[PDB]
């Protein structure tokens, strides 16, 4: 179990871990997170108390270094930093365990949540979405924006998310316009999966990757792609049986884990609706048609 | 975004544009089978393409055999429509391609996007017009070339005639619209209204009657009565 230390907390924030969240007050004896579960990806994240604006946080994997958060005054934000002094990691975190200054990863040993929200998610992956080859870790925020979003301005602090776009020709086959249009089959096998991602798990780490980030930040246009990569599937008459049965996995343990108060900005009608109750797939996404219609039936 | 009456000039400037109308693309006659059950008959349709500003008209004629053995012809009709104005375009020389395309119907809009993804510079657009295109099936010259067709053929007509050279296209697409409207609200009427004198006649390479300027003057507030007497009919007014 790993640990991630905080050198101070000099200003009053909400502090994110995963699916659990904790208040720090401005120069609270606070000195970090212990018990993190080796074997997932992580995320540690931040909303100040002064100022709401910016929901900001890092990706990382305990298992790629000795990671730290550290109060920047200039810049005004929690920064994640690693430490390549091993001996100098383990002094730090011995002290500040055997002090008590730490929360506890609050894991339920039933629970498996985060293993659900992340099943497919690999820190690579995430270095190639969000550009700092220079860190382990990556930053997102409530703000940056998607290469998509983008054509539609500073390219080094985007999300290179996969770009789908239904009416491209990437999407249509010259002299199947008709039949790519209104059946994505081509587009989602040949073009994604054989072409763009190679395989269904690296499809599925981008969609998680995506929520998590809609969710944890507030990222609009994380929010557009987990939508674009539903309804790609969903406008597919053809998708390996494996691949549907996973996808009601994945998008019942997200709309479980979503916020009540947060259905109506996170949560797209049009797309929705047309996934569940018109598209080729809408009988074939058992588990997360029974969980919408029992906790947003409004939606619907 | 959407043609209206704020941006009718736009019509007659010098930007290169087509309005497409798919009504009469698909056309059946529904019919009782002997079993007492009811099915369809398909007959000859044409796409309406039209250069508001010269008159050229582009009919494409749809032959029955392009349904045969489809199934969702409403849908394929649309797709069908929009695979055809992308054919015409790609026909076109450079110099004569539209910079802009107008659908008559929102539901062509997809359709037609998806067909010219290679032609990103030609904004494809809805109109907040009413039209009266539906009713080109009125015009008798139209309506035989169409039910004639044994196979697919493309017809090129100028439905404005010879007005041009003593009106302008604003003042040749309001009659044209004026007639059509007539023709659509009630066509027994309307064409009573122009083939009453037979001293007046269409000439072999003319769609309408070869009216003086003071006669269609008199036509124009004949069919404009017309649909102010359907108007009251309709409504009881």
């Amino acid at each position: 179990m790993n640990t991630v230390p905080f050198t101070s907390a000099p200003i009053e924030v909400t502090i994110g871990i995963d699916q659990y969240s904790f208040n720090v007050k401005e120069n609270q004896p606070f000195h970090g997170i212990k018990d993190i579960p080796i074997g997932h990806v992580h995320v540690i994240h931040f909303q100040h108390a002064d100022n709401s604006s910016m929901r900001y946080g890092y990706w990382f994997d305990c298992r790629m270094g000795n990671f730290y958060i550290q109060y920047d005054p200039k810049d005004g934000l929690y920064k994640m930093m690693e430490e390549r002094d091993g001996a100098k990691f383990e002094n730090i975190v011995h002290n500040f365990k055997e002090r008590q200054m730490m929360v506890s990863y609050p894991k339920i040993d039933e629970d498996d949540t985060w293993y659900n929200l992340t099943e497919f998610v690999q820190m690579d992956k995430i270095r190639k979405i969000v550009r700092k080859d220079e860190n382990q870790f990556s930053y997102v925020d409530s703000s940056m924006t998607t290469v998509q979003e983008n054509e539609l301005s500073d390219p080094a602090h985007s999300l290179n998310y996969t770009v789908i776009n239904f009416k491209s020709r990437e999407a249509i086959r010259p002299g199947h316009e008709m039949e790519d249009f209104l059946d994505k089959s081509y587009y989602l096998n040949t073009v994604m999966l054989q072409g763009i991602f190679k395989n269904s798990s690296n499809y599925f780490g981008e969609l998680q990757f995506a929520f998590l980030n809609a969710m944890f930040f507030g990222n609009y246009g994380s929010s557009l792609q987990w939508h674009a990569m539903i309804e790609l599937i969903c406008s597919s008459a053809t998708v390996p049986k494996h691949m549907l049965d996973k996808l009601d996995e994945i998008l019942y343990y997200q709309i479980k884990t979503l916020p009540e108060q947060y259905s109506d900005i996170l949560l797209n009608e049009r797309v929705w609706n047309i996934c569940l109750y018109s598209s080729f797939q809408k009988n074939s996404l058992h588990n997360t048609e029974k969980i919408m219609e029992n906790k947003y039936p409004e939606l619907l | 975004g959407a043609m209206n009456s704020s941006n009718y000039a736009e019509l007659f400037n010098n930007d290169i544009k087509l309005f497409v109308d798919d009504t009469n693309v698909y056309r059946v006659t529904v019919h009782k089978t002997f079993e007492g059950n009811v099915a369809t008959k398909a007959i000859n349709g044409c796409i309406f393409t039209l250069n508001p500003k010269t008159g050229h008209l582009f009919l494409k004629i749809i032959h029955t055999s392009v349904w045969a053995g489809q199934k969702r012809l409403s849908q394929l009709a649309k797709w069908k429509t929009a695979e055809e104005v992308s054919a015409l375009v790609r026909s076109l020389p450079k110099e004569e391609q539209p910079k802009q395309i107008i659908v008559t119907r929102k539901a062509m809009l997809d359709p037609l996007e998806v067909h010219m993804l290679d032609f990103p510079n030609i904004a494809i657009r809805p109109t907040e017009l009413r039209l009266p295109f539906s009713a080109a099936m009125s015009i008798d010259k139209l309506s035989d070339v169409v039910m004639k067709a044994t196979e697919p053929q493309m017809v090129l007509f100028n439905i404005y005639d010879d007005w041009l050279d003593r009106i302008s296209s604003y003042t040749a697409f309001s009659r044209l619209t004026l007639l059509l409207r007539a023709l659509k609200t009630n066509e027994e009427s309307a064409k009573m209204i122009l083939l009453s004198d037979p001293t007046i006649t269409i000439k072999s390479y003319h769609l309408w009657p070869s009216f003086t300027d003071e006669q269609w003057i008199t036509i124009e507030s004949q069919m404009r009565d017309l649909i102010l007497t359907e108007y009251g009919r309709k409504y009881n007014v």
